[PDB]
């Protein structure tokens, strides 16, 4: 049910502030796949520091074997959003309620993503 | 890990330097931060987002980096990120042991042959910093309040020695530093965001010697007084060429040798007080200047007494023998004890003169000596005072070009930036004014040639009772008519080029013929700039004294101030014809001489041509294929005798006779004849090295020759006639569509030929011209001269970046693979407004112009920046950046004639260099253009008799050791595999040295030929003796223990 699953390590934080009280865009580079990711994560609620390693997953639905639109226990940073732009090294533009995500990788790595589809975002920091 | 300076990525804008310093000292150790600097966009109130901090120790830097990597540095809700810095805030060594404070500094030289050292001036409490990364040593000297910085590079010091001052052999309390070149001298000149921990808020400007007695200028060695320093040997072991021996010195009272004049290292004349000759004194002074004999060792009474009474020839021979050795001579008196007309004819036969060359540096002056070189027109009529002529050039301590920062450093005072002249500027002005006083002579400024202005060189002539400098200046001509400083100097130095003497032409055989000028679109275009006419009888008369069989159709000539190329016409009235727009200045004499007649040299494809041809549509496949086939032909040149002759007959010289060329067609295997084999190998190495340095593609279907115009008016705009000689390739297969066999030796072209100049940075320079054959044009008999049309809208030389008909070569190639579809109008050739003064030149403004040419001289960097920019962006030579670069290049090339600075912008500098550059220190970036492909391809491809023989060998060894040559091939071919730090930067000085050594070896060969002719004088017996000499030099058993050279018999 998981389309894309990989281990990411954060490279830098655009605000890079501990108490900025603002959404911080994280930059992470994939391991063994060489994929670059932009993600807006609320650092105050979910702390992320440079050099940390986290797993990332994307699934159309959180149910087991169908029922689109129980992986909640495994992960801890579930999000819901839609993919609106697939234009490219293809890249994806998914907005989670105004929080933009930019997943830039290879054309072969990300090919089973349709336009204007609802997808989730599972993230656990090991 | 190289340096302790660390750049902080993001810092809050509201903070000050003190807050960040306190935060760092709280997180790190106490007072572990040396320099903290926050750049400000404004003057003192708008700091930037980053900062640079320099730590005291590398361990603190490593700890700070570790803390930053763990995100443990949080200063005002900002996570500081640490990264390496490009340069340190203060050039201070990390190791505290290297930092030496309160040490006695003294200067001097090895006055005595024994272990005795003379102290000139002693400085106490100086600061010495040893910077291993910068490969230099700094000395801070406080004198009369203001401090001075003395920098000594590792190349300056030739050997390191350790000595003692307390008198104990075991103890080491001194260190001798033998310096070859002079050290740089600096001077100190007179906060919210800069802590800096100390008073380092000043700047360093280069200045001359600050010593009252000029001790630094006359001292070639430095002695560092220090304590016992048992562990200091390890620090001093890092200096290059360290001697692991114990030596002791003795202080000698040498305070008498102190000169207050500007020229320090010259010997005193009042000490002699006799009739000592000037030539021997000059040779001795040049020897003292070189690192051979010390000043005090040559100032003794015994040496001058011995050298005063002696035969002149033997004295000169022993002096040059003493100078030729590389080893330093401590006692020249013992050496000289153990050791024991033509100028006019040389001038007439090959213009061989011994010209004294002098180098002026901020610290001292270097005299090269009576080096043989070519002769100019002035010495033809002034051949009596040969020694009075002296070539003077201004260089740095390392004999390199003076940087722009060393003269008139910029400073912002008041509302606008006003440059402030440095002490070196005033020193140069004072040297030009007062002059150089060597022995019983004083040299005054005459003039400087056009080439010498770029090379920062000038001519100086010693005034004499019979003739003075002003006498020569007024004999050359009257220059008061010129009201432009640059123009007057250019005209005065114009008549200094090498030329061959011929017959004298009177002033009654002159005529004035009207010229042609057309004004279209409000632009003044003149066809007749330097063109002229000559008859056949005059051409034969001139060519008789230079030995020309075929009469050239055009040749560059100059006489009586006129300059320009003249063409041969079959309908002339008399032997001489003059035009209007040729008289530069009124001259008092009308001596005739010529420089070059005509050469059918095959053309080459330089970097500029390929750069501007990569836009019309020429793909990289053709260039790659041509380069590959050229490399394949060059590779087989070694093992194939047929390829060697073809390469020699199509690369350098269309019709040239040489000993190697004659044997190339008929000879033995390449394995045999090592004399020719080594020459072939070094020629191949030189060719590949030149290809690596610059793109020089050998094309057989192109030549370079001057062009002229004829008084016919039949050729329209865009129609010319192309005629050239026939080479081996042309003779092998002359049947071609674009090649017409008009004669056995001359073949006409009918192809589309483009014309280009050597400097070219604009796409509009390319113009496609169609060759047309006409019987009327061929009836005149034109050869090696492109016929430019008389009538048209704009002249063809103006189309090629505003060129003129002054004997300049043109690029012609009858290749049919170029793309003629694309056409671009050329850039305008309108120059700047001339600057005319309201009064005559007072001989000081010309000096000011000459000195100011060193600064704001961006001629060499504009071309490199243009090449880099064309390499970087696509659609090269089309953007406005390339057009601006071309305009700046034109304005800079017009600087020599009109006093207009180029004003190179700072934002236009390249900051990046491709792989095909020699700037290894500068960052190198991978290039993917056609030049990058060529560089990758070449990288992949590359990856009685006895006495004469002994005399010739001795002469060859003396020349090699005087010029630094260590091998026979490198001194015969003229190319040195090893070069100094300054010879590798600019090619003009290297070419001059190559020409000088070629002239010297040709003179030696002529002397050997004369000796051979005198020895036998019987033709058959001479041939027999030559065969005997070849046999005796070919037998390995006859060679003695000395290095026997096999180039002696090879003379024809």
């Amino acid at each position: 049910i998981i389309m894309f699953e990989d281990i990411f390590v954060v490279d830098k934080l655009d605000p890079d502030g501990k108490k900025f009280d603002k959404v911080t865009r994280v930059e992470a580079r994939s391991h063994n796949l060489e994929m670059f990711m932009h993600l807006d994560v609320n650092t105050e609620v979910y702390p992320l520091a440079v050099g940390d390693k986290f797993t990332l997953a994307m699934a159309p639905t959180l149910n087991l074997d169908g029922t689109p639109d129980t992986l909640a226990d495994k992960y801890e940073y579930i999000m819901h959003g839609k993919l609106y732009k697939i234009s490219e090294k293809a890249e994806l533009y998914v907005s989670f309620g105004g929080l933009l995500m930019l997943l830039q990788g290879d054309p072969a790595h990300i090919s089973h993503f349709e336009l204007d589809q609802r997808l989730f975002l599972l993230m656990r920091k090991l | 890990t190289n340096r302790s300076t660390v750049k902080i990525s993001n810092v809050p804008q509201t903070i000050v330097a003190d807050e960040l310093l306190r935060f760092l000292e709280l997180h790190l150790g106490e007072d572990t931060v040396f320099a903290l600097e926050i750049p400000t966009t404004r003057d003192n109130w708008k700091p930037r987002d980053f900062a640079r901090v320099q730590f005291t120790t590398l361990e603190v830097k490593s700890r700070a980096q570790l803390l930053s990597s763990q995100s443990k540095l949080l200063f005002k809700t900002h996570n500081l990120r640490l990264s390496e810095a490009y340069d340190d805030i203060i050039p201070r060594p990390v190791d505290p042991r290297k930092r030496l404070d309160d040490i006695v500094l003294t200067v001097g030289f090895p006055e005595s042959d024994e272990k005795r050292f003379c102290a000139l001036e002693k400085w106490d409490g100086v600061r010495c910093w040893i910077l291993t990364e910068k490969r230099r040593v700094e000395f801070w000297v406080w004198e009369s309040g203001d401090c001075y910085k003395i920098e000594v590079r590792f190349e300056d010091i030739i050997e390191t020695l350790s000595c003692c001052v307390n008198g104990d052999a075991s103890e080491i309390d001194a260190f001798l530093l033998k310096l070859k070149y002079g050290p740089k001298v600096f001077k100190r000149v007179t906060d919210r965001y800069r802590f800096c921990k100390e008073d380092f808020d000043f700047m360093w400007i280069r200045t001359t010697d600050f010593s009252g007695s000029k001790s630094i200028g006359t001292s070639t060695c430095f002695c560092l007084e220090v304590h016992n320093g048992s562990t200091m040997l390890d620090i001093f072991s890092g200096l290059p060429y360290y001697r692991e021996d114990t030596l002791s010195l003795t202080y000698v009272d040498g305070k008498t040798f102190a000169s207050a004049a500007q020229i320090v290292p010259l010997l005193n004349a009042a000490i002699l007080g006799l009739e000592f000759p000037y030539e021997i004194l000059f040779q001795l002074n040049a020897l003292v200047h070189a690192q051979k004999i010390s000043l005090f060792a040559a100032s003794d009474m015994e040496l001058i007494k011995i050298l005063r009474g002696m035969s002149l020839e033997t004295a000169l021979v022993i002096l040059k023998k003493l100078h030729q050795q590389s080893s330093i001579c401590y006692d020249p008196v013992f050496f000289v004890k153990t050791q024991m007309a033509s100028a006019y004819k040389r001038l007439t036969e090959q213009n061989i003169m011994s010209c004294q060359r002098a180098y002026v540096t901020p610290s001292k002056i270097y005299l090269l000596g009576p080096e043989l070189e070519t002769a100019n027109y002035v010495v033809k009529n002034f051949a009596e005072h040969v020694s009075d002529f002296m070539r003077v050039t201004f260089v740095e301590e390392d004999w390199s070009k003076l940087p722009a920062n060393a003269l008139s450093v910029n400073s912002k005072e008041g509302y606008f930036v006003k440059p402030s002249r440095t002490n070196i500027y005033n020193r140069v002005l004072s040297i030009l004014g007062e002059g150089i006083t060597v022995g019983p002579k004083r040299f005054e400024f005459l003039a400087f040639s056009a080439s010498q202005l770029r090379g920062n060189s000038v001519w100086m002539f010693a005034s004499n009772e019979k003739v003075k400098a002003e006498d020569i200046r007024e004999w050359m001509g009257c220059f008061r008519k010129i009201r432009s400083i640059s123009k007057c100097a250019a005209r005065m130095g114009q008549l200094f080029s090498a030329s061959r003497q011929t017959l004298i032409v009177r002033a009654q055989d002159v005529e004035q013929i009207p010229d042609i000028e057309v004004t279209t679109d409000g632009a003044d275009y003149c066809f007749s700039d330097g063109i002229g006419k000559i008859s056949l009888a005059f051409a034969k008369q001139v060519a008789q004294k230079c030995g020309l069989s075929h009469v050239p159709s055009a040749f560059q000539i100059r006489y009586g101030g006129y300059k320009g190329v003249i063409a041969v016409d079959r309908s002339s009235f008399r032997k001489l014809s003059l035009r209007d727009s040729m008289l530069k200045f009124d001259s008092n004499n009308r001596m005739l001489n010529v420089t070059r007649w005509t050469e059918s040299m095959p053309c080459f494809l330089n970097r500029e041509i390929i750069c501007l041809l990569s836009t019309l549509g020429i793909e990289d496949a053709m260039f790659e294929a041509m380069q590959a086939v050229h490399l394949s032909m060059l590779g087989n040149m070694l093992e194939d005798r047929d390829a060697a002759l073809n390469v020699l007959q199509k690369l350098s010289g269309e019709n040239s006779k040489n000993l190697l060329v004659k044997m190339l067609l008929q000879g033995y295997a390449p394995s045999s004849e090592p004399y020719l084999s080594m020459m072939l190998r070094v020629h191949h190495e030189s060719q590949l090295s030149e290809l690596k340095s610059r793109c020089r593609i050998l094309v057989p279907k192109g030549r370079i020759l001057i062009g002229c115009m004829d008084e016919m008016g039949i050729l329209e705009y865009g129609q010319v006639y192309v005629r050239v000689t026939l080479t081996k390739a042309e003779l092998k297969s002359r049947d071609q569509s674009y090649f017409r066999k008009i004669d056995e030796e001359t073949s006409v072209v009918i192809g589309k030929v483009v014309v280009t100049k050597n400097p070219c940075l604009h796409p509009g320079d390319i113009r496609v011209l169609d060759a047309i054959y006409e019987v009327h044009f061929e009836e005149k008999g034109y050869l090696d001269c492109i016929i430019f049309p008389q009538k048209g809208e704009r002249p063809h030389p103006n189309e090629c970046s505003g060129g003129d008909l002054d004997g300049d070569q043109f690029f012609v190639s009858w290749d049919e693979k170029i793309i003629p579809s694309e056409m671009d109008p050329p850039m305008d050739y309108a120059g700047s407004r001339p600057r005319l003064m309201d009064h005559d030149v007072t001989l000081e403004e010309i000096h000011k112009f000459f000195v100011d040419y060193m600064i704001s001289d961006t001629l060499g960097v504009i071309s490199t920046a243009h090449l880099v920019h064309a390499d970087r962006d696509p659609e090269k030579a089309r953007s406005q950046k390339c057009l601006e670069l071309a305009n700046l290049h034109s304005r800079a090339v017009d600087f020599a004639k009109t006093g207009a600075p180029a004003e190179m912008p700072y934002a236009l500098k390249p900051r990046e260099f491709p792989d095909f550059l020699e700037r290894f220190e500068k960052p190198t970036y991978i290039s993917e253009s056609v030049f990058g492909k060529l560089y990758r391809a070449v990288k992949s491809s590359l990856a009685t008799a006895k006495a004469h023989r002994d005399m010739y060998g001795e002469k060859l060894t003396s020349l090699m050791i005087y010029y630094g040559a260590a091998n026979e091939e490198e001194i015969l071919t003229g190319i040195l595999k090893t070069k100094e730090m300054y010879l590798a930067r600019d090619n003009r000085r290297y070419g001059d040295m190559k020409d000088r050594i070629t002239l010297s070896v040709k003179d030696l060969h002529k002397e050997a030929m004369g000796w051979f002719e005198k020895s036998c004088e019987d033709e058959q017996q001479k041939k027999k003796l030559a065969s005997a000499w070849y046999y005796v030099t070919y037998n390995p058993n006859h060679r003695d223990e000395k290095l026997t050279f096999l180039s002696f018999p090879w003379i024809v």
